C-alpha cells in the first residue's frame, strides 16, 4: 500500500569500481556519516537513495535498468592495471541497458597520484602524448581523458568526473549533484519542453 | 434604463467589425486543432504524467470556450440583439467566461509543474504525482463554479426599448446584489482568485525556470537547455500578450463604474478579442512544438 | 483461433515483475517483482492473502510447495530462501537459507514439502533436502549459463535450457544427464514439460518456440513467423497439451496449436515487457506477468 508513495521517490545508483579501489572506505564512510552483492538504503537532501554494491553476468545483468547512474572507482594511482580498469570501464559504458544512465567518474587515490607523479613517467605505460610527467593538471586531464574517450558514439547521457583522496563525507553531495543534473535534463522531455 | 454611454456602446462600429471577424478566425482554426491535439494527447499519448493531464484539462477547456463563439459572432452580427432563450443566455455568457478562466488556472499549474520539475528534479518528486494533477484540475473546476456562480442562477437578458433590442450580458441590473459595496466584494474577489494570483504565480515561475536554464554551466546538453529556454520564452510571451490586457482594463472599467460612474467597456470589448487568440496559440505553443508530441504526427 | 479477454488486473506490485507461480489448489498463486515482496493472491476474488517482504530485492524466480504449506525464490543473492505459510502464531518465516551455487538463481521448482530442485548462471543445476540444508546430487554438463528448468509431472526427472542453446534431460535420483536435444540458434530462455511427461517445449533469443520427444530424440516441431525480430521470455502449455502459450519482448503473449503449428491466437494487454506466464492446474485460468507492475488473469 504506502509502499508506492516511497518507491516513487527512490533514486537506484549502481557502484561498480574495482577491488583495488577506495570502494570499501568508501561505503563504510557513506553508511557512518547518513558474501556477494549488496544493497545500501540512506537518504540524502530527504530523498530516499538506493545503492547498489554489484559482485566483483550476460544479460540478465539487465536487471541493472532504471539505475539512474552508474558510479565508477578507479585508483588513479596504481599505472600498473589502470589499463585494466578502463578495460573494465570500457564492457560496462558501451552497453545497450546503459545508454539513458549518465556515468560518474571518481578517480580515487589523488593523495597518493601527487606523490608518484614525481617519482614515474606515465608515458612509459601509454601510447597517447602525456605532456611533461611531472605536472599535476597534466596527469589528471590526461587520465580524465584516456578514460572519457573510451565511450564509442556517446550521445543524450552526461559522463561527470572528480577527484578523490582518503575517504571524506563530500561524495555524496556530488553524486547528489550529477543524479540532480541527470533527472533535470530527463524532465525537460517529460514537461514537453526538451 | 440604460446610461447614454451604454447606449452609444451598443451601436459601436469597431465592436460590430472586430469580435466577429476575430471570433470567426479563432473558432475556425482552434475547433479543429484542440480537437485533433486531444485525439493525439488523450487517445494517442495517455494521461501517464502530470504534464500530459494538466494539457488534456487545458485543449478540453479551449475546445468549450471556441465552441460557444458562434452564439457571439451571431450577436455581434446583429446589432446586440439576442435573438435565443434565456436560459441560453445564462449557459453562453457562464460557458464563455469559465473556460476562459479555466484556461489562466490550467496554464499556472502547468508553470508550478515546471518549475517544479527543472528546478527541484529529485525534491519534488513527492509532488510529481498524477494524483494530484487530478486533485489541482478538479480544484480549478470547483474554485470557477463557485465564484462564477451568480450568473448561472439570475436572468442575464435585458430589453432595451430605445433602441428595440433584448441585450446579453451587454447590460445588468443593481438589484443583483444588496448594495454597490457588495458588487465591489463580488468582482474584487472573483479579479483576485480568477486573474491576479495566477498571472503573477505564471510570471514568476517561468522568469526563474528561464534563469535557471540559462545559469546552468554543464558542457553537455547545452544544445537542448536552449531548446527548452525557447520553449518557455514563447509560453511567457503568449500568456502575457493574452491575457494581461483585457484583465487590466477589466479593473479600470470595473473601479471607473463603481466609483465614478464612467465606462471603458469598449476597450475591454476589443481586447477580449486578443484574449481569444490563445485558443488559438495553446495548442501550438504546448502541444504542436514538442518533439514528443511531433514524433506521434 | 482463440481470442482471450482479461478477466481480473492485480494491482499491488511497485516495480517490474520476473516470475509467479499457481499453487496445487489451482486458485492461489505467488508472485514476484524487481521490488523484492512476494504477493500471494486469490484469483476469484483479487484479495492479497499474503504479502512477504524479501531478504534481497533482486529476485528472479519464486515457486509454491506441492501442498500449499511453503514458498521460495532467489537471484542475485545466489541462495533459494523459503518461507513457511502455516507457522502457529500467523506470521509468515523463513523455514530454509539454501546457499552453495556459484552464480545467481536462475530458476528454483519444489519436489515435495522436504526437497527442492534448481539452476544457476554457473552452469549447473543442483536437488537439495531442506531439513538437511545442503546439496544431496550436482547435475553438470552445460557449456553456458542455465537460465530455466521444469520437473516432469511425476518429479522422477527434470529438464534445463542454456546460453549452449542445449535443452538437457535429468534423472533426478542418477545424478548424471540422460538426454541431450538440439536445434535453437540461440540461447534458450524458458523450458517447460509437456502434460503427458513424454515431451516438452522450449522458447529462445531465436524467436522459434521448439517442441522435442523423449522417445523420438529430436525436434519434432517449431514454431516461429517471418515479423518475430525479437526473443521470448516464457513459456507453458495449456493442460491439455494442444495449446501452447509464450511471452516475447514486444509486449505481447502468442497462442500456438501444438498440433497445427498454427498461431492460435494473442494477447495484447501490457504496454512494457512481458517477463511471466503461467497456468491453473484445473485449466480454467492463465496468469500474466510484465514490467507494468500488474499481473493479468486471462480466459
Ligand atoms: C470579474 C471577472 C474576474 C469576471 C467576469 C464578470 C464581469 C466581467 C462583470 C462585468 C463588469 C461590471 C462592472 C458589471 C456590472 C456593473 C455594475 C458594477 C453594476 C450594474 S450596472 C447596471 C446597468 N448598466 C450596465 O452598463 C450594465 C453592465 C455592463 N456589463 C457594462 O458595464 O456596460 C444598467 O442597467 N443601468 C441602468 C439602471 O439599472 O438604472
Amino acid at each position: 500500500s504506502r509502499e508506492k508513495t516511497y518507491v516513487k521517490r527512490l533514486v537506484k545508483i549502481l557502484l561498480l569500481g574495482a577491488d583495488n579501489s577506495g570502494k570499501s572506505t568508501f561505503l563504510k564512510q557513506m553508511r557512518i556519516i547518513h558474501k556477494g552483492i549488496h544493497e545500501y538504503d540512506f537518504e540524502i537532501k530527504n530523498v530516499p537513495f538506493k545503492m547498489v554494491d554489484v559482485g566483483g553476468r550476460k544479460r540478465w545483468f539487465e536487471c541493472f535498468d532504471s539505475v539512474t547512474s552508474i558510479l565508477f572507482l578507479v585508483d588513479s594511482s596504481d599505472f600498473n592495471r589502470l589499463t585494466e580498469s578502463l578495460n573494465d570501464f570500457e564492457t560496462i559504458v558501451n552497453n545497450r541497458v546503459f545508454s539513458n544512465v549518465s556515468i560518474i567518474l571518481f578517480l580515487n587515490k589523488t593523495d597518493l597520484l601527487e606523490e608518484k607523479v614525481q617519482i614515474v613517467s606515465i608515458k612509459d605505460y601509454f601510447l597517447e602524448f602525456e605532456g611533461d610527467p611531472h605536472c599535476l593538471r597534466d596527469v589528471q586531464k590526461f587520465l580524465v581523458e584516456c578514460f572519457r574517450n573510451k565511450r564509442r558514439d556517446q550521445q543524450q547521457k552526461p559522463l561527470y568526473h572528480h577527484f578523490t583522496t582518503a575517504i571524506n563525507t563530500e561524495n555524496a553531495r556530488l553524486i547528489f549533484r550529477d543524479v540532480k543534473d541527470t533527472i533535470l535534463h530527463d524532465n525537460l522531455k517529460q514537461l514537453m519542453l526538451q | 434604463g440604460p446610461d447614454n454611454a451604454t447606449l452609444q456602446m451598443l451601436r459601436n462600429p469597431a465592436i460590430a467589425v472586430a469580435l466577429p471577424v476575430v471570433y470567426s478566425l479563432v473558432a475556425a482554426v482552434s475547433i479543429p486543432g484542440n480537437l485533433f491535439s486531444l485525439w493525439v494527447l488523450c487517445r494517442r499519448m495517455g494521461p501517464r504524467s502530470p504534464s500530459v493531464i494538466f494539457m488534456i484539462n487545458l485543449s478540453v477547456t479551449d475546445l468549450m470556450l471556441a465552441s460557444v463563439l458562434p452564439f457571439q459572432i451571431y450577436y455581434h452580427c446583429n446589432r446586440h440583439h439576442w435573438v435565443f432563450g434565456v436560459l441560453l443566455c445564462n449557459v453562453v455568457t457562464v460557458a464563455f467566461y469559465a473556460n476562459m478562466y479555466s484556461s489562466i488556472l490550467t496554464m499556472t499549474c502547468i508553470s508550478v509543474e515546471r518549475f517544479l520539475g527543472v528546478l527541484y528534479p529529485l525534491s519534488s518528486k513527492r509532488w510529481r504525482r498524477r494524483r494530484y494533477a487530478v486533485a489541482a484540475c478538479a480544484g480549478t473546476w470547483l474554485l470557477l463554479l463557485t465564484a462564477l456562480s451568480p450568473l448561472a442562477r439570475t436572468d442575464l437578458t435585458y430589453p432595451v426599448h430605445a433602441l428595440g433590442i433584448i441585450t446579453c450580458f451587454d447590460v445588468l441590473k443593481w438589484t443583483m446584489l444588496p448594495s454597490v459595496a457588495m458588487w465591489a466584494v463580488f468582482l474584487f474577489t472573483i479579479f483576485i482568485l480568477l486573474f491576479l494570483i495566477p498571472f503573477v504565480i505564471t510570471v514568476a515561475c517561468y522568469t526563474a525556470t528561464i534563469l535557471k536554464l540559462l545559469r546552468t554551466e554543464e558542457a553537455h546538453g547545452r544544445e537542448q537547455r536552449r531548446r527548452a529556454v525557447g520553449l518557455a520564452a514563447v509560453v511567457l510571451l503568449a500568456f502575457v500578450t493574452c491575457f494581461a490586457p483585457n484583465n487590466f482594463v477589466l479593473l479600470a472599467h470595473i473601479v471607473s463604474r463603481l466609483f465614478y460612474g464612467k465606462s471603458y467597456y469598449h476597450v475591454y470589448k476589443l481586447t477580449l478579442c486578443l484574449s481569444c487568440l490563445n485558443n488559438c496559440l495553446d495548442p501550438f505553443v504546448y502541444y504542436f512544438a514538442s518533439r514528443e508530441f511531433q514524433l506521434r504526427l | 483461433r482463440i481470442q482471450m479477454r482479461t478477466r481480473r488486473t492485480l494491482r499491488g506490485h511497485l516495480a517490474k515483475i520476473y516470475a509467479m507461480h499457481w499453487g496445487t489448489d489451482s486458485r492461489l498463486l505467488v508472485s514476484a517483482s524487481q521490488d523484492g515482496k512476494l504477493i500471494i493472491w486469490d484469483s476469484y476474488t483479487t484479495n492479497k492473502v499474503h504479502a512477504i517482504p524479501l531478504r534481497s530485492s533482486w529476485v528472479m524466480t519464486c515457486a509454491y510447495a506441492p501442498s500449499g504449506n511453503y514458498v521460495a525464490c532467489g537471484g542475485l543473492d545466489n541462495i533459494c530462501s523459503i518461507y513457511n505459510l502455516k507457522t502457529r502464531e500467523g506470521n509468515v518465516r523463513v523455514s530454509r537459507e539454501l546457499a552453495g551455487h556459484t552464480g545467481y538463481l536462475s530458476c528454483c521448482r519444489f519436489l515435495d514439502d522436504n526437497q527442492i530442485v534448481t539452476s544457476s548462471g554457473d552452469t549447473t543445476c543442483a536437488l537439495w533436502d531442506i531439513e538437511t540444508g545442503q546439496q544431496t546430487t550436482t547435475f553438470t554438463g552445460h557449456t553456458g549459463d542455465v537460465m530455466s528448468l521444469s520437473l516432469a509431472p511425476d518429479t522422477r526427472l527434470f529438464v534445463s535450457g542454456a546460453c549452449d542453446a542445449s535443452a538437457k534431460l535429468w534423472d533426478v535420483r542418477e545424478g548424471m544427464c540422460r538426454q541431450t536435444f538440439t536445434g535453437h540458434e540461440s540461447d534458450i530462455n524458458a523450458i517447460c514439460f509437456f502434460p503427458n511427461g513424454n515431451a516438452f517445449a522450449t522458447g529462445s533469443d531465436d524467436a522459434t518456440c521448439r517442441l522435442f520427444d523423449l522417445r523420438a530424440d529430436q525436434e519434432l516441431m517449431t514454431y516461429s513467423h517471418d515479423n518475430i525480430i525479437c526473443g521470448i521470455t516464457s513459456v507453458s502449455f495449456s493442460k491439455s497439451g494442444r495449446l501452447l502459450l509464450a511471452g516475447y519482448d514486444d509486449f505481447n503473449c502468442n497462442v500456438w496449436d501444438a498440433l497445427k503449428a498454427d498461431r492460435a491466437g494473442v494477447l495484447a494487454g501490457h504496454d512494457n515487457r512481458v517477463s511471466c506466464l503461467g497456468v491453473t492446474d484445473d485449466g480454467m485460468a492463465v496468469a500474466t506477468g510484465s514490467w507494468d507492475s500488474f499481473l493479468k488473469i486471462w480466459n
